[PDB]
């Protein structure tokens, strides 16, 4: 009754039998702007079913000497579909979304992920080793993409925050001994009503092992770790000509 | 006294200042009211005359 769950939205269904229950972020759903909270004067288009779906954006292949990866929202899908089509018209952008991390294996594999969202995750640079090199990280790097992108120093989230506290966010854990699936539902999280969905990222999704794969030789050496993903409750304002980045 | 029309229905001395406009009291910045797609004819809020 909590192990099996189904989430549909849109034109897209996703299910699950090995569930860990649904983090809400903050305890608040998502919800459209109310008209005391927005600034704009025109008026937003809201595509519904055409933008609020299951994106299932890229693999990512869990090892034994895995370090992390993180992605960047909505940067994940500022090319993906109408949803990208609309936030490249759109100057202003607001949604929640519903992060849904696949990770499947057998009774025989064992091993734990950190799911968290962390707003407003601003990647730093190693500063060149010593730290009197005032670098800054790629735009590649900022700006990950659909790829992601795999932390250098996962004990510092390539930040200098701990790892240790990173569950003080919303966050689940995919232990592969009893779940296969993390579900976070993300409210939109900003200082502003709206804000542009190319140049800011309103927060940023860490996959992070933290303790190590492990299995004996013959059994199945591919454990794919699969991001799907539903924006909620989205808005556009400010058209214009399209925008690539 | 007055006996003549002209001076009698006169408006000599009205010292008051007609004014057209009155002060209203604006604490904020005027709300913005929901509007639609209009597509009429006659009637032009766009075209103006400066």
């Amino acid at each position: 009754s909590d192990r099996v769950a189904q989430l549909t939205i849109g034109n897209s269904t996703i299910t699950t039998q090995e569930a860990a229950n649904i983090i809400v972020g903050y305890g608040e759903w998502p919800s459209y702007c109310s008209d005391s909270d927005a600034t704009a004067v025109d008026k937003p288009t809201r595509p519904d079913v055409s933008v609020n779906r299951f994106y299932t954006l890229d693999t990512k292949l869990w090892e034994k000497s895995s370090k992390g990866w993180y992605w960047k929202f909505p940067d994940v899908l500022t090319e993906t579909g109408v949803f990208g089509q609309n936030a490249q018209f759109h100057y202003l952008y607001r949604s929640g979304f519903c992060i849904h991390v696949q990770c499947n294996a057998s009774k025989f594999h064992q091993g734990a992920l950190l799911v968290a969202v962390l707003p407003e995750y601003v990647i730093g640079s190693v500063a060149g080793g010593t730290g009197t090199e005032d670098t800054h990280p790629p735009y590649k790097q900022t700006q990950p993409g659909a790829d992601g992108f795999e932390l250098q120093h996962p004990y510092v989230l390539d930040a200098g925050i701990p790892i240790s506290q990173l569950t003080v966010c919303p966050h689940q854990w995919i232990n592969l001994r009893t779940n296969n699936c993390a579900t976070i539902i993300v409210p939109y999280i900003n200082a502003l009503p709206f804000d542009s969905a190319l140049n800011h990222c309103n927060f940023g999704l860490l996959v992070v092992p933290i303790s190590p794969l492990d299995y004996d030789q013959g059994a199945t050496p591919v454990i794919p770790i699969t991001i799907t993903l539903a924006p909620m409750c989205s808005e556009f304002a400010g058209l214009r000509q399209a925008v690539t980045q | 006294g007055d006996r003549v029309a002209d001076v009698i229905e006169s408006s000599i001395g009205d010292s008051v200042s007609r004014a057209l406009t009155r002060a209203l009291p604006a604490p904020t910045g005027q709300d913005t009211q929901v509007s639609s797609h209009r597509l009429d004819t006659g009637k032009v809020p766009a075209l103006q005359a400066a």
